[PDB]
RNA sequence: CUUUAACAUUAAGCCCUGAAGAAGGGCAAAAAUAAACCAGCGUGUGGC
């Protein structure tokens, strides 16, 4: 069942994605097995820079974290649900 | 800033239609799209989750099962029927004969 | 199907004395040789001879079914919770034997470490 | 009889799970239809079928009713007293069998009968399906893709059809490509396609404001209007409950990057969320949000909404068509005009002068008069003689009789113009 | 479907079906004319029905009969006279006709 | 139609062909018979040719007298009646070109005395014996003298690119039209006032007047070959309807049969790059079979199972005490 | 560090007709083609 399932999980906001992780949490603690994590990251600040007209002579700090899912033990319904289930636009829910 | 419209410009070269036109009378009446006909159906859908949906879709596997077994059935009984209707004579051959012929009639053509 | 490559003519291998003629003529189902003129059919040409032993030789396979793949390759995979679902390939491990597939799921490419056998290649 | 009976329920001998007494049932019924009303009048039958030994029993029996009327079915109560009571008046049970009779066209009906039954074995199984799935965001791969329409199978053997109007105009999928959609309408009676899915419907863009902002479903934004044109514009209005939450703040979020996911989902369509008020005018104020609206006179009698905007920011607020403004209608509700400073300038003196051309005209008044039924902000007739009098009796050198010779010339005008 | 040596056949009246018996056929010696019914005989017509579930149960419940076409083999213009004999061969396989 | 004076004949060109035609012909089946509906792009159809009932799809969409022009696109067909099933020609587009039976077989050969050459050299020609020379140039040989194999074998060692010498129907097809008109003419005329022998100046005018005759018509020497090939409406050669099981076929029909399996397997043969020994046999094998369709006289040979009486073919069914002249005219 | 961050939305044309941002078209560019309901032909024989 391809049993070694390793998952990152990325946050811009952290409220959606601790949703997203609740929502993970749920979706394989109602299959039979049990879930393990998140064991996040601290601050990991980005260098994104904006589209603005330059000054004739916004936002620099993005914070996102990272989270951790360790599966050793699936089901067929926990790989199931996670290929039968919906998510919200924009994040990322990278089974790696 | 674009404005990169034709129609909007080939209003622009008719605007002395519409200044002329436009004395004393209104410049446009258009309907839109009314909510009447649009059902919102926002009775409830927290019930309605994703993970829910995950752990159970839908499903139709009874209605495959019942699609093979009519067509499991029709089979048998028409290789039944096409078994003991086709069959073939033996050793001495068809012991009957069709004979059958059709005659004519008066049919007029009105 | 197996198709016959020429419908209803046969190669034959000859000297062409008259005996053989008469050989192959004696052979129950046998019409007429096919030659520039009777008495004497024309015997076929090299590079055609060549050309039609060629075109038997395209039956050889293993080298490559699935243990050299390259990487950049939009790809299916067929196995675990991913099976039948496209993706890119990111590097081939030849040692670890782990292909790192990014399925493109939900519009998103998600990395797995999978096998050959696992993946579809297309 | 029994045995080609015995063989068509054997043969319609589905699984334990799929109902096979409503099978006798709809037999029977359709034995009591060519037998009760055979072949004009006018007779009654009980037929019941047993499921283990397969013979039928047809009670060919007569209404209990005492009645004055309808001698064709009558037992009195002497019957009912060898009943013992329990018979009344409406109910047959007697036991004269009567032998099954066959026909044409009564086999033909009773084929008629059981096929209708099984279509709506078929409604109720689609119905069965449609409960749990009244209408969700469905992730399928594709089955089949023809030239009108795709197919998606959503596990344990189902199908779902969306055809190429529900979709946006530039999706050409591949196989193995795991697509969203809404079903919204069913037909289970009908053979053909049941089950709809769409995905340039307003109803996916609510389903995707509920899936990607949480508030919204835990009942503190509220969601009440939404228009789009798909692939370029689209108005939504949202309104706060908590006071704490900004709800135009936290549906764009953060620098607009959830809706610009969803702009991801549409592709580049531009939405507007704006923020709903009760007041209808000062919602439009609020619904050009890339626009700036400067005063809107609404006059919901005439269903207009004639609304001012400023000097050069036309193009912007009117953009293609003037269909943006439009789906601002269509996020209103009622008929919201094109703004423009000199069309609506012309359209207020069409008004102006359309008023003073119906008071000189059609009243039989002088000057005055017609003069303060124009600055009160009475541009129509209609509110002149349906007006109560405490507004009329106020104006000073008019006493009673004379205000209701005005009112009653007010009415002839309106019976004028509504028998013209 | 196949077709019927039935005495059922739509559109014609009672007299025409007196000389037959109640299996299809006319008695021996009964005296006809030309256009009378000697057997008969009726086909199926659908036209389109095309479904792969109503044709199962048609195919057993539904008398092999539901939309009827008369074929039945009727006596030649002009010749009369008296019927004296009349044969049937069944096939081996259906069950035989009473009359048979 | 109506109102109209005389009759007038010419020759027909593919380009004619093509303006006639309503499809083209490529797989040899009738009709499956499973189900009776015909099959696409067969000798029957519905696309090619016209509703197999009145007013109706063959998929079975539209059946209304007001809908009438607009085709269907589950089959393709325009609801119209079925007297347009007797009257749209259809075509077949040929591998290689083939030689007409008649012009090469009437006896004064048309051919032959166009191109003052006899008709036996003409016949092993075209049933692939022999080569022409088609504008020899710096060359020993001419253009009229015909080789066998092994003169065509040492001509190739003299004049290896010099010459162009082909076999077949396409070499006569290439010395039609590289022959010129009126310059023919008025050499054999000067040649005429230049002789007194008798048989010769019998030949020369009868030479001169298929020329003149030729040229002040329309036609063209290319148009004695065909390369398109028309076929019959198919109401015109129907199949017959017997009692119990299979349909009964007419003549035509096994004859374009016949052509179509021959073309189909040429043009398979052509996309495979095959040998010159096997496209020569399969070129010569259709030669044949469309000289069998034409008129079955000139090589008495297609005889079917169970009946070896001739079959009829399109020939046949104008002359004789049957065709359409002596039988059904008057 | 003293009591939860967020205003976004930059893409699809040009021209003609038309009372308009009601509607009808062409051109620079392209993935892709259930139902209420009138009614013969080929052999033989024989005859003239
Ligand atoms: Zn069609």
């Amino acid at each position: 069942q391809n049993q070694r399932i390793r998952i990152r999980l990325k946050a811009f906001d952290h409220r959606l994605i601790d949703q997203a992780t609740a929502e993970i949490v749920e979706t394989a603690k109602r299959t039979g097995a049990q879930v393990r994590g998140p064991i996040p990251l601290p601050t990991r600040k980005e260098r994104f820079t904006v589209l603005i007209s330059p000054h004739v002579n916004d936002q620099y700090e993005i914070r996102t974290h990272l989270r951790l899912v360790d599966i050793v033990e699936p089901t067929e319904k926990t790989v199931d649900a996670l290929m039968r289930l919906d998510l919200a636009a924009g994040v990322d829910v990278q089974i790696s | 800033l674009g404005s990169m419209d034709a129609q909007t410009r080939r209003r622009e070269r008719r605007a002395e239609k519409q200044a002329q036109w436009k004395a004393a009378n209104p410049l446009l009446v258009g309907v839109s799209a009314k909510p009447v006909n649009r059902p919102i159906l926002s009775l409830n859908r927290k019930p309605k989750s994703r993970v829910e949906s995950a752990l159970n879709p839908i499903d139709l596997t009874v209605l495959a099962e019942y699609h093979k077994q009519i067509e499991s059935n029709l089979q048998r009984i028409e290789r039944k029927n096409q078994r003991t209707w086709y069959s073939k004579p033996g050793e001495r051959g068809i012991t009957c004969s069709g004979r059958q012929k059709i005659k004519g009639k008066s049919i007029p053509l009105i | 199907s197996e198709r016959k490559f020429f419908p209803g003519y046969v190669l034959v291998q000859m000297v062409m004395n008259d005996a053989s003629w008469h050989l192959v003529r004696s052979v129950p189902r046998v019409m007429g040789f096919i030659g520039g003129t009777s008495d004497r059919p024309a015997p076929i040409s090299d590079k055609e001879v060549d050309a039609i032993m060629n075109r038997l030789q395209q039956v050889g396979d293993k080298p490559r079914p699935k243990t050299l793949f390259e990487p950049g390759e939009m790809v299916r995979v067929n196995d675990g919770p991913f099976a039948d679902f496209n993706g890119v390939v990111e590097e081939v491990d030849y040692e670890k034997s782990r292909l790192k597939v990014s399925v493109s799921i939900f519009g998103r490419a998600t990395p797995v470490e999978l096998d050959f056998s696992q993946v579809e290649k297309a | 009889m029994n045995k080609e009976i015995l063989a068509v329920v054997e043969a319609v001998s589905n699984e334990k799970a799929l109902p096979r007494e409503k099978i006798f049932e709809a037999l029977e019924s359709a034995l009591a239809t060519a037998t009760k009303k055979k072949y004009e009048q006018e007779i009654d039958v009980r037929v019941q079928i047993d499921r283990k030994s397969g013979d039928f029993d047809t009670f060919r029996r007569w209404l209990v009713v005492d009645e004055v009327t309808q001698p064709t079915k009558e037992i009195t109560l002497e019957a009912a007293r060898y009943e013992d009571e329990s018979l009344n008046l409406g109910d047959y049970v007697e036991d004269q069998i009567e032998s099954v009779t066959f026909d044409r066209i009564t086999t033909q009906t009773a084929k008629q009968v059981i096929v209708q039954k099984v279509r709506e074995a078929e409604r109720a199984m689609v119905v069965d399906q449609f409960r749990e799935h009244e209408g969700e965001i469905i992730t399928g791969v594709v089955k089949k893709v023809n030239r009108d329409n795709i197919s998606l199978d959503l596990g344990n053997n189902a199908e779902a059809v969306i055809l190429r109007e529900d979709m946006l105009p530039r999706e050409n999928f591949r196989p193995g490509d795991r697509v969203r959609g809404v079903l919204y309408s069913v037909r289970p009676e009908a053979r053909g396609a049941q089950l709809f899915v769409t995905r340039s419907k307003p109803e996916m863009l609510i389903e995707l404001f509920r899936i990607e902002v949480p508030e919204i479903g835990e009942e503190v934004i509220e969601i009440k209007a939404a228009a789009r044109d798909p692939g370029s514009r689209a108005k939504i209005a949202v309104k706060t409950n908590d006071k704490r939450i900004d709800p135009v703040g936290a549906c764009v979020g953060m620098r607009g990057a959830r809706v610009q996911a969803v702009s991801t989902e549409l592709g580049g369509e531009r939405i507007d969320i704006v923020l709903w008020d009760d007041n209808p005018a000062q919602f439009v104020i609020n619904a050009m949000a890339p626009a700036d609206v400067a005063s809107i006179v609404v006059d919901e009698d005439k269903h207009t909404m004639d609304i001012a905007v400023e000097a050069g920011n036309l193009a912007q607020a009117i953009g293609r068509n003037g269909q943006n403004v439009r789906l601002a209608s269509q996020l209103s509700g009622w008929e919201l005009n094109v703004m423009t400073v000199d069309d609506l300038q012309a359209k207020h003196q069409a008004e102006a002068h359309a008023a003073i051309d119906a008071f000189t005209k059609y009243l039989d008044i002088d000057e005055d008069f017609a003069t303060v039924l124009v600055e009160e902000g009475f541009s129509t007739l209609e509110e002149l003689a349906y007006v109560p009098m405490k507004e009329l009796l106020e104006i000073e050198g008019l006493d009673e009789p004379t205000v209701e010779a005005l009112r009653e010339r007010a009415k002839n005008a309106l019976a004028t113009i509504a028998q013209a | 479907g196949p077709e019927e040596i039935t005495a059922d056949i739509p559109n014609v009246g009672e007299a025409a079906l007196s000389k037959l018996d109640e299996s299809g056929i006319v008695y021996i010696g009964a005296e006809v004319t030309g256009g009378d019914i000697l057997v008969g005989k009726v086909t199926p017509k659908g036209e389109t029905q095309l479904t792969p579930e109503e044709k199962l149960l048609r195919a057993i419940f539904g008398e092999k009969a539901s939309d009827v076409k008369d074929s039945s083999l009727r006596v030649p213009n002009g010749v009369s006279g008296t019927v004296i004999d009349v044969q049937v061969f069944t096939r081996d396989g259906v069950e035989k006709d009473k009359r048979a | 139609t109506e109102e109209f004076d005389a009759i007038k004949i010419a020759l027909a060109s593919p380009d004619m062909i093509r303006s006639w035609s309503f499809g083209e012909v490529k797989k040899p089946e009738t009709i499956n018979y499973r189900t009776f509906k015909p099959e696409r792009d067969g000798l029957f159809c519905a696309r090619i040719f016209g509703p197999v009932k009145d007013y109706e799809c063959l998929c079975g969409k539209y059946k209304r007298l007001k809908h009438r022009g607009v085709i269907c696109e589950k089959c393709g067909v325009e609801v119209t009646q079925t007297k347009v099933r007797r009257e749209r020609m259809g075509h077949i587009e040929l591998a290689s070109p083939t030689a007409h039976i008649w012009f090469l077989k009437s006896l004064p050969s048309r051919i032959g005395l166009l191109l003052d050459m006899p008709l036996r050299d003409i016949e092993r020609v075209l049933y692939f014996e022999s080569y022409v020379v088609i504008e020899g140039g710096m060359t020993n040989l001419e253009r009229q003298q015909i080789l066998t194999e092994e003169q065509y074998l040492d001509a190739l060692e003299e004049f290896g690119d010099e010459f162009d010498a082909k076999m077949g129907a396409e070499a006569i097809q290439a010395l039609l039209k590289s022959m010129d008109l009126e310059q023919e003419c008025e050499q054999l005329r000067e040649e005429l006032n230049e002789t007194n022998s008798e048989t010769k100046r019998k030949k020369l005018t009868k030479r001169i007047k298929l020329l003149e005759a030729f040229v002040q018509s329309g036609n063209k020497p290319e148009w004695m070959i065909l390369t398109v090939l028309p076929v019959l409406p198919p109401d015109l050669r129907p199949l017959v309807p017997l009692d119990g099981g299979r349909f009964a076929t007419s003549d035509l029909n096994d004859l374009y049969r016949r052509v179509i399996n021959r073309n189909n397997r040429l043009k398979r043969l052509l996309d495979l790059a095959a040998p010159d020994i096997i496209v020569r046999n399969e070129k010569r094998m259709l030669q044949e079979a469309v000289d069998a369709l034409l008129d079955n006289g000139r090589r008495g040979r297609a005889i079917t199972g169970s009946n070896k009486r001739p079959l009829k073919s399109l020939a046949d069914m104008i002359k004789g005490k049957q065709g359409r002249f002596r039988q059904n005219l008057l």
